Order: structure tokens, then C-alpha cells, then sequence
């Protein structure tokens, strides 16, 4: 049926009779950066020494 | 700070001595001030 385009699939075989014939094709869904909702956190206590802090 | 004449003006002051005796310059006359420091949570401090 020498009228038609297929992706170049490694689980096909290559047309015997072309070479290395090859065309391209734009696809959906391409991958951007975006934005993601989520959250956040905490702290602690404290004591003091000479040149020294302590945290609980 | 503005001064009027006979009157009196209110500072902040920071330091680390717990018996801190020191001069304050207002204008170009100088005055000693006796200060008796609390501690805050213990030594080393969270200011530069």
C-alpha cells in the first residue's frame, strides 16, 4: 500500500526498498514549564552559652 | 532629635553589659547615664 506515512518504529521494519526516506510530523502535548500548588513548614526553641547556642 | 530649652528627650539604646555606665553627646555637651541591664534569654544575641 505504497500510499501512506507511519512513525519510525523500532518494533516495524524499515521499507526495503528506500533508503534512509524519512519525513517529520508535529505532535500534541509538548512539555512546558508551568506552575504547581501545594505547601509549606516550622521552627523551634533556643538557649544561650559562651560562644555556643543550643537548639531543642 | 529637637530640642526647646528647659525640657527633657527620650532615647533608645542598645549593649551587652549588664552594668552599663556611659556618655551621651547631644549637640556638643555630654552626659552620663548609669544603666542597670536585664537579661533578655541568655548571652549571645540575634543582632548585629
Amino acid at each position: 500500500n505504497h500510499k501512506k506515512w507511519q512513525y519510525n518504529s523500532p518494533l516495524v521494519p524499515r521499507n526495503a526498498e528506500l533508503g534512509d526516506r524519512k519525513g517529520k510530523i508535529h505532535i500534541p502535548f509538548p512539555l512546558a514549564n508551568v506552575t504547581c500548588r501545594v505547601p509549606k513548614a516550622r521552627n523551634p526553641t533556643v538557649t544561650y552559652g559562651k560562644n555556643q547556642v543550643i537548639m531543642l | 532629635i529637637e530640642v526647646e530649652g528647659n525640657s527633657q528627650l527620650q532615647i533608645s539604646f542598645s549593649t551587652a553589659l549588664a552594668s552599663a555606665e556611659f556618655r551621651v553627646q547631644v549637640c556638643s555637651t555630654q552626659v552620663h547615664c548609669a544603666a542597670e541591664c536585664h537579661p533578655p534569654k541568655d548571652h549571645i544575641v540575634n543582632y548585629p
